[PDB]
């Protein structure tokens, strides 16, 4: 949806608002922008070198950084805040969605 | 039947031999072997399948021929036979010749001609001539001496041809096999005066036979050159006394 | 999905639409199902008589024969493309005021079948048999749309498609459910429509040397319920039908049988027939069918 | 020239993205809607020979969104699309994107009822999962030859595949080798129950060599550089020297070591009967309870095992004894006189 759309909040529980289709969706989609899209300042891709670390030593584990979210969307880091129960498991399929995106067939190493 | 003394030959056996009936009433569409009769639903692909229970018919065309000295023609069934066959066969003799292998090709079957081709050529170039001729071609997990191999030219196969009786020594000293042997350790780099003009002119030899091998050994019948062609090749200067 | 069977829908709604059969000198060209669109509107009946005819003649009748081969793989599809057709032209009388089955009769077929006539290879095609009624049954209801109620959160699931045999819901009114092992089945959610069986018989010119009478089993299902009396000789349109026989035990040859565990089911089956419709063969009523 | 200019370096451009997310009110079908134009565009560039990313970088200059191309108007904090003015890295819209293809044109996409039933009639019907099973044709696992007709219309002229264990001996593959062997025989057969080597071969074949010597000279000296015969007719022999072993060479070496049926068959059919398949299956050898001139006769059309008992057979006497089968012969016969 839009970013402003997980701003209207309506629920009587807030992980259900989080876990909502309609608005996981969203989720998921806001998430994988994040991630592809979020930039350091000299031009050079923070996720691409998260994924480049993990392409070469294979772990099972990546070093997203909080603040850094913080400011490319403050619902989704409020969401985490409040209920990181639900958001990591999304977050954690778009990671490796992205992993796949760039190095496919991870299945086997991970 | 070849006599050395007259020093000519002449052919006999005409058993098989066929009347070139008329074709039709670009070369894409020359032999796509769609002739005759039978001239002129997507999503589902055989291409790496065989049916369990067949139910279709095959080529229906003329196989007369020898066990060996069967051209790619007539070997895959291909529509349309054409008189080049019999200079591809030519071509073919031609080759028995030098390598001293009289059954140069024990062909048990099609499979077995086909494969050999296949070795001796490449599996890329039967399948495009294959592709060529309008007929689908696959081959994977066989394993080959040569992948895609002599691409150098039948140079290199009658060379290891000829290496492997040089180490053994099978030819007899006077054998004239040793000449050709020469010829090809130095053209792929790997008194006195008669004997020299005698060396240039086995190299310029060697040399036209070789080109005139490869002129009739290719697949495309169109760009198989005719009997005439083969004779009007610099190699045939013999005739040019007339 | 199949492309085939969408293909062959869209065509059917197609031609219910873009057909038009001339009036000839008295007025000029009409369109003749839409013609009898308009009339089930104004009668709110429930069965559409199509003849055949019109469709092989309509596009060199590969159609026709389409359907006539495959009847019964094409019938979903045929009443799909009518309901689309109803709603496109006067589509109020799609409801029943919940939902009102559209029947689909198709008369005038080019041949007769006989009763001797009746092969493996025409079973599921379109025909028609002529016959002779020897017993009727009561009209009785049948589980057209059949609906249920939960074992697991007992609660009852809604307007559920009820085949040709017991059905039960996988999907559940609660979603968690998916609990499935116990239905109790309710009538007021469940869809009826009309179910009479008649028997038939060949009639007597047809009867080969020697042969004793030879009999077949009609069902009547729709309005065409208690339209022949026994004793008339009437010609039934409708699909050839097998159903289930266990009486053939014991008879000759081998007995085809599924496997699945074990899975044992004898496959034995006896021939029947499904009409569409039946057609037979005050001096007010009477003075109106004269010419 | 547009075109020349935009066909002159981005075959050597290699930077492509295009962007995914946007803010507008999309529904389920409209979002499926979505991505078969979204795929339909990746696919416009997918062969166009710039490589793709799925980044998106300051380097890389395709980017593409529907909405908010520089269409902001304000200024954005968190927005790619507010750097996009910045770093000049060019955006358009998905319309837009189409307003840029029509300058290339890209093709789409690079009824007959009774022909779909009739083909139908083929392959069973087409509702089928769209996998590689279908159980209704063999496919190939091992390794195999698979020759094929293109428009299928045909049956195939060889398929012949290969169990992995049947291939563990190299002598007898199925597919014969260049085994080349020696003494001039088929490259593709060798020397089977035969050695080069073996001192008694070797010798027989020396025997042999020194027995045709002569024969072979005589035929050199008559095949001289001249290209003719009568010709040649009017230094003796010309011997140019090798590094070469011979069978005279290696044979004085082995002394200095120990020093101390008919050819015509019936025509047969194509398609066999799927009895016939399950036949075949219960094959067993012929032991199990109970000269040359074999061959098929095509003047009675039948097969023979005999030659002597078929010519004398009744109905190959009565063929031979009808001279109607001979009369087109015996008018090119009399011809000669
Ligand atoms: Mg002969
Ligand atoms: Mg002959
Ligand atoms: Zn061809
Ligand atoms: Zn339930
Ligand atoms: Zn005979």
């Amino acid at each position: 949806l839009t970013l402003e759309s997980l701003s209207n909040v309506k629920a009587n529980s807030y992980s259900e608002w989080i876990t909502q289709p309609n608005v996981s969706r969203t989720i998921a989609r806001e998430l994988k922008s994040f991630l592809l899209e979020y930039t350091d300042e000299t031009g050079r891709s923070v996720y691409g070198a998260r994924i480049r670390t993990l392409g070469e030593m294979n772990s099972e584990s990546l070093e997203v950084n909080y603040r850094h979210l913080a400011e490319s969307k403050a619902i989704l880091a409020l969401f985490l805040a409040k209920c990181p129960e639900e958001m990591l498991k999304i977050f954690d399929l778009v990671a490796m969605e992205a992993t796949e995106l760039h190095y496919p067939d991870y299945a086997r190493i991970h | 039947l070849f006599n050395l003394e007259l020093g000519r030959g002449v052919l006999v056996d005409f058993g098989l031999a066929e009347a070139q009936m008329d074709y039709k009433s670009n070369h894409e569409q020359f032999c796509p072997c769609i002739m005759r009769n039978q001239y002129s639903v997507n999503g589902v692909d055989l291409t790496k399948g065989y049916p369990k229970n067949e139910t279709r018919r095959i080529k229906r065309a003329n196989r007369a021929g020898t066990r060996g000295f069967r051209a790619p023609e007539v070997l895959m069934k291909c529509g349309a036979q054409s008189t080049k066959i019999d200079i591809w066969s030519v071509g073919v003799i031609l080759l028995s010749l030098l390598g001293r292998r009289f059954p140069m090709f024990q062909s048990l079957d099609d499979a077995d001609s086909l494969l050999e081709l296949c070795t001796i050529f490449g599996w890329k170039e039967l399948r495009k001539c294959a592709a060529l001729h309008g007929l689908g071609f696959e081959a994977s997990g066989l394993i080959w001496d040569k992948p895609n191999g002599y691409s150098n030219g039948l140079k290199e196969f009658v060379y290891d041809l000829l290496n492997k009786e040089c180490t053994i020594g099978t030819f007899p000293e006077y054998s004239v096999a040793f000449e050709t042997f020469g010829f090809l350790q130095q053209e792929l780099h790997d008194d006195a005066y008669e004997l020299k003009k005698y060396q240039e002119e086995i190299w310029s030899d060697h040399y036209w036979c070789f080109q005139v091998l490869e002129q009739c050994f290719e697949m495309d019948p169109q760009k198989r050159s005719s009997a005439e062609d083969l004779l009007k090749t610099p190699f045939f200067n013999e005739l040019n006394e007339n | 999905d199949d492309v085939t069977g969408e293909k062959v829908r869209e065509a059917f709604e197609q031609f219910l639409e873009d057909f038009s059969v001339q009036s000839t000198d008295t007025g000029e060209v009409e369109k003749v199902y839409r013609a009898q669109i308009e009339f089930m509107k104004i009668y709110d009946l429930n069965t559409i008589y199509i003849d055949y005819q019109h469709l092989s003649m309509r596009e060199n009748g590969a159609l026709a024969m389409a359907i006539s081969e495959q009847y019964y793989r094409f019938l979903p599809f045929l009443q799909k493309g009518l309901r689309r057709v109803v709603r496109k032209y006067a589509p109020e009388l799609l409801n029943t005021s919940t939902e009102r089955v559209f029947q689909i009769s198709f008369f005038n077929l080019p041949t007769v079948h006989r009763i001797r006539d009746i092969r493996s290879e025409k079973i599921g095609s379109l025909l028609s048999i002529s016959g002779t009624v020897t017993r009727t049954s009561e009209v009785r209801p049948e589980l057209y749309k059949a609906s249920f109620t939960c074992d697991m959160c007992r609660a009852i699931v809604d307007n559920v498609e009820q085949s040709f045999k017991y059905t039960e819901p996988t999907f559940c009114p609660n979603p968690s459910c998916e609990n499935r092992a116990f239905w109790t089945l309710n009538v007021t959610r469940s869809r009826f429509l009309d179910w009479q069986k008649v028997r038939i018989q060949e009639n007597a010119n047809e009867i080969p040397t020697g042969s004793m009478p030879r009999t077949l089993d009609v069902i009547l299902r729709g309005d065409s319920v208690e339209r022949a009396k026994p004793g008339d000789r009437c010609k039934f349109t409708g699909v050839e039908i097998v159903v289930p026989d266990v009486t053939q035990l014991g008879l000759p040859g081998v007995k085809p049988s599924s496997t699945l565990s074990l899975g044992v089911r004898d496959l034995t089956y006896k021939i029947s027939f499904l009409a569409c419709h039946v057609i037979s063969i005050d001096q007010e009523v009477f003075l109106n069918s004269l010419s | 020239e547009w075109q020349t200019n935009w066909k002159k370096i981005m075959k050597r451009d290699s930077r492509i993205y295009f962007d995914i997310t946007d803010d507008v009110e999309m529904n389920t079908y409209n979002k499926s809607k979505m991505d078969k134009r979204r795929d339909l565009l990746k696919r416009g560039f997918l062969t166009l020979g710039a490589q793709i990313t799925q980044f998106f970088d300051t380097t890389v200059t395709i980017v593409i969104t529907r909405r908010s191309v520089e269409n902001i108007y304000l200024l954005k904090d968190t927005d790619i699309l507010s750097r996009a003015k910045k770093n000049y890295m060019k955006v358009w819209s998905y319309e837009k994107a189409a307003r840029f293809l029509k300058n290339l044109d890209v093709d789409l996409d690079h009824p007959t009822l009774s022909n779909l039933l009739h083909n139908e009639k083929l392959y069973g019907p087409t509702d089928r999962d769209p996998r590689t099973k279908r159980d209704d044709i063999h496919y190939f696992k091992y390794p195999h030859v698979y020759l094929y007709d293109l428009w299928q219309t045909w049956a195939p002229i060889i398929t012949l595949e290969w169990k992995p264990q049947e291939l563990t001996n190299l002598d007898e593959l199925p597919y014969p080798i260049l085994k080349i062997g020696s003494f001039g025989r088929c490259p593709f057969i060798g020397d089977r129950n035969y050695d080069e080597s073996s001192y008694k071969r070797v010798v027989k074949r020396y025997s042999r060599d020194k027995a045709n010597k002569k024969y072979a000279l005589q035929l050199r000296a008559l095949f001289q550089y001249h290209a003719d015969t009568l010709l040649n007719t009017s230094k003796n022999l010309i011997f140019i020297p090798h590094t070469c072993n011979d069978s005279t060479k290696s044979f004085k070496k082995w002394m200095q070591e120990k020093a101390k049926g008919n050819g015509l068959g019936p025509t047969r059919a194509s398609v066999m009967s799927k009895n016939m398949k399950s036949l075949s299956r219960l094959m067993v050898d012929r032991k199990l309870g109970v000269v040359k001139n074999s061959g098929y006769c095509e003047n009675c059309r039948v097969k023979y095992e005999s030659l002597e008992q078929h010519i004398v057979s009744e109905k190959h006497l009565s063929f031979a004894e009808n001279d109607l089968n001979f009369e087109a012969i015996d008018s090119l016969i009399e011809n000669l006189r």
